DNA sequence: GGGGTTTTGGGG
DNA sequence: GGGTTTTGAGG
DNA sequence: GGGGTTTTGGGG
């Protein structure tokens, strides 16, 4: 196989050509009719990547990938920007004044990509080690060849790649449009922006809570099983999107069944910038706290920076499986999000009581001091997306006896049938917490069949 | 204001307490939607969103009788007008019907019908299941949230604390976890389902019926 | 054999 | 090809 | 023509 570059491929020739070029835009495979399947991509390489600058306004100029195949699991699925491919009997041709390379994988083309960075998107999210720097991590048809010749090639496209991504934007000003500017679109379009929130709606679907440059809010709903790779913090480019009419309540982006959300290498700059220039909003929330039915959903905890990096175990596993899977049997300490139903005791005088180190006992404070120190001994009841449909609802300690969870109202214990302050303060929480659409994202650790709340406060 | 008039009516319907009678009368007027499919589904979309319109018995045969020429079934990207409709909560399978979510389910009840043959409408971006609206996802939950809340206040009670002595010395304490787990209410299955609406109930036709009475 | 493709009947 | 399936909760 | 396959020379 002989593989040329993007620019110098033959226009003319109309023979089947091969090349290897770092994808920057891709649409999700979708289905056009009974029999098939497509999935078009921007893709860049040494010879094209940047139209002429000097009143080009540094715009990325690139070449198109139209794959076609009759099955869905026959066309590459882009969750990163910035990776590579190399495509097999691709025929080139002019279209509408670029250059478009059209393969159909259903015949005799074919595609495999290679990471630029360490690992994949989906090694990634697995914690996985790729099994070698020339082992593509998803390719079409039974097989895939590296010769050794090819090394060279691939090495020096992601030395480049790394060096195109840090050196310019790759994804222009005129490769997606400000969200602040999103209801003047006659139609779809792209957007830029930052995951502020990644909040799970239900069982399949996840909602994006995204912020651009431009400091409009957008939320926006993503299919866990399509887009498994959004994270907070992370910046993403939405390839087609939408603007909501109907929706009053909050703005919202649709997006459609060959929309994609795509990620960017580490060495991106944009990504980069836009990681550290765009700052979380809370505004929305503040908002909805006034309003007695919010339709936006209100985060009003956050957990301690070390265990930012502790993934988050649903109510389903924690309650029904945390004894008798081998992995969570191993850990004490987890993370997880839910609702508050109800807080017990009922009487929120009732939630700091008197504690006695030495007979391991509390007890009312409506008798004064006589009881001890002053510890919070609260019993959640809970719910979340994972047990939604289920009769159960679950209990989740906040007992401070030993110090955990001691900060978790932003009120040291106190008697609170005497300290009007600090009861006044528990109670607009409790209103809060078990007020609709809002939402604990809390560390907890087991202790005796039970999980204490834990380096969690509430942010509100 | 809200442009979608199908959202509307279904987020009124399902913030009162699926009580049709308590939806603004200003709502029940005649309702013209663009018919995106008839079958295997038959959807139909007013400018934003679709959904699925279940027909009585009796709205197919007084069609058929001022519409002979006319086949339900293939009213794809035709027009249609239902004069007479009512809404009414249902218990799905949502698992099963795409055209429901959590379980629940808002049912456009057609009574009457006339197809206005050949009438081109205006062009409108592309139609949404409500079904799978952030929003209307969102209305929904509150609903269960309140059907919740109220039953597990009702459920709960005595404030049955864990003995802080349980969570305290627990150097050679071990205990299983599902003793967190409290019954929300006093349903008969593992699925909630103590709602105070009263699950409207009409005797509807099944698209595939129709399907075959007018070809065997 | 049967696709896609153009070889439009025949290689390995 | 900057697009629209059903698998109708990757498509 | 060339794949994957088995048809192992020939359809549409
Ligand atoms: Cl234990
Ligand atoms: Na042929
Ligand atoms: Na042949
Ligand atoms: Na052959
Ligand atoms: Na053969």
């Amino acid at each position: 196989y002989e593989y040329v570059e993007l620019a110098k491929a033959s226009l003319t020739s109309a023979q089947p050509q091969h090349f290897y070029a770092v994808v920057i835009d891709a649409t999700f495979p979708y289905k056009t009719n009974q029999e098939r399947y497509i999935c078009s991509l921007k893709i860049v390489d040494p010879t094209l990547y940047l139209k002429q600058q000097k009143g080009a306004g540094d715009a990325s100029d690139y070449a198109t990938l139209v794959l076609y195949a009759k099955r869905f699991e026959d066309l590459p699925i882009i969750h990163r920007a910035g990776d590579i491919i190399r495509v097999h009997r691709a025929t080139l041709r002019l279209y509408n004044g670029q250059r478009q390379f059209n393969a159909n994988v259903f015949y005799s083309s074919s595609w495999a990509l290679f990471s630029t960075d360490k690992r994949s998107v989906t090694q990634e999210i697995n914690n996985q080690d790729a099994v070698s720097d020339t082992t593509p991590f998803s390719f079409s048809s039974k097989h895939a060849t590296i010769e050794k010749n090819e090394i060279s090639i691939l090495q020096n496209l992601r030395k480049w790649a790394n060096q195109y991504f840090s050196s310019y934007s790759v994804i222009s000003s005129d490769m997606y449009t400000a969200l602040n500017k999103a209801q003047a679109q006659k139609g779809d379009f792209d957007v830029v922006a930052k995951i502020l929130q990644v909040h799970e709606l239900d069982e399949y679907t996840n909602e994006l809570k995204l912020k651009d440059a431009s400091g409009q809010v957008f939320y926006t709903l993503s299919l866990k099983l399509k887009f498994p790779h959004v994270r907070t913090g992370e910046v993403v480019r939405i390839r087609s999107a939408t603007y909501d009419e109907t929706s009053t309540q909050k703005k919202v982006l649709i997006l459609s069944h060959y929309s994609n959300i795509i990620t960017f290498i580490q060495s991106s700059k944009l990504a980069k910038e836009l990681r550290a220039k765009i700052q979380d909003d809370h505004s929305v929330e503040v908002a909805s706290l006034k309003k007695n039915v919010s339709l936006n959903a209100v985060v009003l905890t956050e957990v301690d920076k070390k265990h930012a990096a502790l993934p988050s175990t649903s109510l389903q596993d924690l309650f029904h499986h945390a004894d008798s899977d081998k992995e969570l049997q191993a850990q004490d300490t987890f993370r997880t999000q839910f609702y508050v139903t109800k807080i017990e005791p009922s009487d929120v005088k009732e939630w700091v009581k008197g504690y006695d180190r030495k007979t391991k006992k509390s007890s009312s404070l409506k008798g004064a001091s006589g009881k001890g120190d002053n510890i919070f001994q609260v019993q959640f009841l809970v719910k979340d997306a994972s047990t939604q449909l289920n009769n159960n609802t679950y209990r989740v300690l906040l007992y401070t006896q030993d110090g955990l969870g001691a900060n978790f109202f932003n009120v040291k214990a106190d008697n609170l049938h005497k300290n009007a302050d600090a009861r006044k303060k528990l109670e607009d929480s409790a209103e809060l917490l078990t007020k609709f659409n809002s939402y604990v994202d809390a560390v907890v650790e087991r202790r005796n069949g039970f999980y204490l709340i834990k380096d969690t406060k509430l942010i509100y | 204001q809200q442009q979608s008039a199908f959202k509307q009516l279904y987020t009124e319907l399902f913030n009162n307490e699926g009580d049709f009678s308590k939806v603004s009368s200003n709502l029940k007027k005649p309702l013209k939607c663009y018919v995106k499919e008839s079958y295997p589904h038959f959807l139909v979309t007013d400018g934003y969103f679709f959904v699925a319109p279940y027909f009585t018995k009796e709205a197919v045969n007084e069609f058929h009788a001022k519409f002979p020429n006319v086949n339900i079934v293939d009213l794809t990207d035709k027009v249609i007008v239902i004069n007479n409709w009512s809404l009414e909560l249902r218990r799905v399978n949502s698992a099963e019907v795409f055209t429901s979510y959590a379980n629940l389910e808002a049912r456009l009840i057609v009574h009457s019908f006339k197809p206005n043959l050949q009438e081109r409408l205006n062009p409108t971006r592309y139609p949404v299941n409500l079904f799978r609206d952030d929003e209307f996802k969102t209305t929904i939950q509150h609903f269960r949230h309140t059907a919740l809340q109220a039953a597990i206040n009702k459920t709960v009670k005595g404030d049955n604390l864990v003995d802080i002595s349980k969570v305290a010395d627990a150097a050679g304490k071990k205990g299983k976890v599902d003793a967190g787990i409290v019954k929300a209410s006093a349903s008969k299955g593992d699925e909630f389902s103590d709602f105070s609406f009263k699950e409207g109930n009409t005797a509807t036709l099944k698209i595939a019926d129709i399907f075959v009475q007018e070809k065997g």
